[PDB]
RNA sequence: GCCAGGAGGUUGGCUUAGAAGCAGCCAUCCUUUAAAGAGUGCGUAAUAGCUCACUGGUCGAGUGGCGCCGCGCCGAAAAUGA
């Protein structure tokens, strides 16, 4: 779910990091795809 | 060319139905759970049924050669305690009676089973699960 | 993965063939068209260069196709999904 | 149209022989079922009027 | 791309379990190909190109030569699995010459066992005469065909010998429709000889029907024999009545039958009323030209409400047939979903005040039934008792002052269905001798349950069904899948030969064409029987929106 | 991070078509053990299985986290040229 104003980590496999100046969600699944949006 | 097969199941005491593991395992073998239906059910004439392992093999030829194993601990305290199939939830309604009586040769029969492969120790592990199923124990 | 020329030749089930040089510090090497090394000095060169060969040809989508690194070809569920 | 009476068969089609007769009832009757035709084909059992209630013949074999 | 020999073998014997037993191996992949090498009479054959018109018996380039030995092998070893002389001959060394292997593989042909895996390429014509050698090398003949199963006159087993000498018999098949010499039957024979103009006899409809010009499909032409053979088929020209598949006798051939139990059976039903209605028998005299130059399918009229319903097995069946509607019969078809056999219930005990307050214009008429009504599990029936306190509602209101309950159980109030699953139990009323003619009473029950039901709870049944699920287990995973997706569950499971069978609910209205999606739930490895069961209620909800009045 | 252990009564009692740590209800053992829980997620038709948790093998110095406070980052689209 890209594009949220809301973003987290929901299992443990899901790790925030910090690109081009947006915050990022990532895990391994794509399911779980979370943007700064 | 199928070198060995010694594969093992979990089948109770009159289930003559090969499919898998028996199916790809013992299956792709050629082993007889007929003879497991005939020399196991005949072997274990105590009182008729019980649910016991077996361990069949295939030695690179196309051979047979098996071994049976024991019945579960859920049995003793339902066949014993007057636990007719199940107390519906083990912490509540406590329904049978094993105190620390019988559950000596309850536990007894199964010793090389169970774990410390021993007789004076698992007494009050069997005699503990008695909560898993949740019989009270009554205070000896 | 045919290695004609100096040049990486493949065709990867796209219409056409593919045509990869080998530009500096880098050579490739195919010890056969199965699986394709390369050469080079440089860590950018490999995994920039190999990034774009794989980038050449997609993996796996839901099956199982295409170019890997040496990665896992995790899988979609086949005969479903389609809904 | 009728029928012959008793039991039908015909669900939708049958091609029934339109034949004819009314009778004081079904407020027409008239251009009857036929048994036979491209459905009913009689009631089984019809130890009697074989000319039209069907039934090849009551053969007993046994 | 990508051709093979080996993943056809392995599969054979990990799909079904057949041996092949092989013949002759390639001369290279895709692309690569250029003629084919043999293990029967061990030929290095290859034509030349595309076309083919030029093919020659070059020298093996090497290559592949050896492993032939090996591979063929086999071959000889397999003719010791069914021969007699090839035990000791392959113990020996000694060579088993061209004339005993045709008849070995030949022999486990004809047997059953055994599978000349020739192969090849049609369109570059690279593999054809070597396929046509291979068909008559060990493809028999009717001569290796076992006695053909039919039946006496009597009702007991016949062999139907070749008997170009004997009795007369013959089956059809294929009805071809043709402007020249008229409707045409391809027919296969079996025993006696049918001379161009002679007779036959229908064989279930009895009707000494005409033959007139015996003619076989020859390639472009077609060839006219005088007479057809005991076993050759062809086609047969007249034969005004003569359907498909159905026993054929000639003049003497007495009166006998032939068997073929043939059956097909329907897997999707879908519904069908066209444009105002005015296509109809249109379309029914179009369906006695579809079930009749091929059966295929069923018309089945729906039981309860309007409707016809065209069912059948396959899927684009329907639709091709749906194709070949709207083009031959010009009929425009809205061919959906079928109805639901919908029969409706309560769910409490209530008395009612079944009061009728009634002089009329003279003659009495009223029925003051204090009436008790109770239901009964899903399925169960209706049942009754007098509940005579005393005698207050004397005997002409017993054989139907319950009708009024039956009638007005033919539409439940709601939305007006059958009203199954309940146990009524009266218990008391008020009457005079003149004010209450059978009718009257009788109409006062019809109102006791009218307004019983009202103020007695709501509630339809939606008709449940009970099938088989006849999967290979892998795809029954997925089945389990779409199936606990579809409104049900279940309920049955156990392993059978090829595959494993599951015991289902299922709901009908969500169970509707499921034959195509278990499909490629599947990628299709078996289906089901459609077995009727009971019913159960549409959850509030379902049943809300499906409460449109 | 890296090697390895990652056990037994048991397939916990019930539900449940099957519920076996593992869709839910209650659970609330004890035993061999350096340590392996009646389970962290994932995986099944239930099963299998991946993994973790946990202790020791390597390694050899700092680490895991809970709140407060100063400033920002996202949250944050409009009509002629900023």
């Amino acid at each position: 779910m890209k594009v949220r104003a809301s973003v987290k980590r929901i299992c443990d496999k899901c790790k925030v990091i910090r690109r081009h100046g947006r915050v990022y969600v990532i895990c391994e699944n794509p399911k779980h795809k979370q943007r700064q949006g | 060319k199928k070198v060995v097969a010694v594969v093992k199941l979990q089948l109770p005491a009159g289930k003559a139905t090969p499919a898998p593991p028996v199916g790809p395992a013992l299956g792709q073998h050629g082993a007889n759970i007929m003879e497991f239906v005939k020399a196991f059910n005949a072997a274990t004439a105590n009182m008729g049924d019980a649910i016991v392992p077996v361990e069949i093999t295939i030695y690179a030829d196309r051979s047979f050669t098996f071994v049976t194993k024991t019945p579960p601990a859920s049995y003793l305290i339902r066949k014993a305690a007057g636990l007719e199939k199940g107390a519906h939830k083990p912490g509540r309604e406590k329904v049978g009676r094993i105190t620390w009586e019988q559950v000596l040769e309850i536990a007894k029969q199964k010793m090389p089973d169970l774990n410390t492969t021993d007789l004076e120790a698992a007494a009050r592990m069997i005699a503990g699960s008695a909560r898993s199923m949740g019989v009270e124990v009554v205070g000896a | 993965a045919r290695l004609v020329g100096r040049a990486l030749e493949l065709t990867v089930g796209f219409s056409h063939p593919v045509v990869v040089e080998p530009p500096e510090g880098i050579t490739f090497e195919v010890p056969e068209p199965t699986r394709v090394r390369v050469s080079g000095i440089d860590k950018q060169k490999v995994g920039q260069v190999a990034a774009n060969i794989r980038a050449i040809r997609k993996p796996s989508a839901y099956h199982e196709k295409g170019i890997y690194y040496a990665g896992e070809p995790v899988r979609l569920k086949p005969g479903k999904a389609g809904a | 149209a009728y029928i012959p009476g008793e039991g039908h068969n015909l669900q939708e089609h049958s091609v029934v022989l339109i034949r004819g007769g009314r009778v004081k009832d079904l407020p027409g009757v008239r251009y009857h079922i036929v048994r036979g035709v491209y459905d009913a084909a009689g009631v089984k059992d019809r130890k009697k009027s074989r000319s039209k209630y069907g039934t090849k013949k009551p053969k007993e074999a046994a | 791309t990508g051709a093979d020999l080996w993943l056809v073998i392995r599969t054979m014997q990990e799909r079904l379990g057949a041996r092949p037993v092989v013949m002759q191996l390639p001369i290279g992949r895709e692309d690569t190909f250029s003629g084919i090498i043999d293990v029967l009479r061990m030929k290095a054959y290859t034509y030349g190109n595309d076309l083919g018109t030029d093919i020659r018996e070059i020298p093996i380039p090497e290559e592949y030569l050896d492993q032939a030995r090996e591979y063929h092998e086999k071959l000889v070893e397999v003719a010791a699995d069914f021969d007699e002389n090839i035990m000791l001959k392959y113990l020996e060394g000694e060579e088993p010459t061209e004339e005993e292997l045709v008849a070995a593989i030949r022999k486990g042909t004809i047997d059953l066992k055994i599978t000349p895996v020739f192969l090849g390429s049609a369109l570059k014509n690279k593999g054809v005469q070597l396929l046509l050698d291979a068909v008559v090398d060990y493809l028999p003949s009717p001569l290796d065909i076992p006695p053909i199963k039919g039946t006496t006159p009597e009702g007991e087993v016949v062999e139907i010998h070749p008997d170009p000498n004997g009795p007369l018999a013959a089956l059809a098949f294929k009805i071809m429709a043709d402007p020249y010499v008229g409707r045409l039957t391809f027919i296969r024979v079996y025993s006696g000889t049918l001379t161009s103009g002679s007779y036959v006899y229908n064989t279930t409809k009895g009707r000494k029907e005409r033959v007139a010009r015996l003619l076989r499909m020859h390639a472009n032409h077609r060839e006219e024999v005088e007479e057809l053979k005991a076993g050759d088929l062809g086609a047969v020209v007249g034969l005004k009545e003569t359907i498909t598949g159905d026993t054929l006798v000639g003049e003497d051939a007495p009166r006998v039958i032939l068997e073929s139990i043939e059956v097909p059976e329907p897997v999707i039903d879908v519904a069908i009323e066209p444009k105002t209605k005015a296509d109809q028998e249109k379309l029914s005299q179009a369906l006695a030209r579809l079930a009749e130059e091929d059966p295929t399918f069923r018309v089945s009229t729906h039981p309860e409400t309007g409707q016809t319903i065209i069912s059948g097995m396959g899927e684009l069946h329907l639709e091709i047939i749906v194709d070949r509607l709207k083009r031959e019969f010009k009929v425009d078809a809205n061919v959906g979903k079928p109805q639901v056999a919908y029969r409706e219930t309560i769910t409490k005990p209530v008395d009612v005040e079944g009061k009728f307050i009634r002089q009329t214009g003279g003659r009495g008429q009223y029925g003051h039934v204090k009436i008790k009504v109770e239901p009964l599990p899903r399925g169960s029936g209706f049942e009754f008792v007098n509940a005579i306190v005393g005698g207050v509602i004397p005997k002409e209101y017993i054989p139907a002052v319950q009708k009024g309950i039956e009638e007005a159980m033919q539409s439940g109030p709601l939305i007006g269905f059958p009203v199954v699953d309940i146990k009524v139990t009266l218990y008391d009323g008020s009457y005079h001798e003149v004010d209450s003619s059978e009718m009257a009473f009788k109409i006062a029950g019809s109102m006791a349950i009218k307004e019983a039901v009202q103020k007695g709870d709501p509630v339809i049944l939606e008709p449940i069904m009970r099938v088989e699920v006849t999967t290979p287990e892998e795809y029954m995973g997925d089945v389990i899948g779409d199936l606990n997706a579809r409104r049900g569950q279940i309920l049955g499971m156990e392993p059978r030969g090829n595959a494993q069978v599951i015991r289902a609910f299922v709901p009908l209205a969500e169970m509707f064409g499921y034959a195509t999606d278990l499909r490629s739930k599947t990628q299709g490895r078996g289906s089901f029987v459609m077995f009727f069961d009971h019913y159960q209620e549409v959850p509030k909800q379902v049943q809300e929106k499906l409460i449109k009045g």
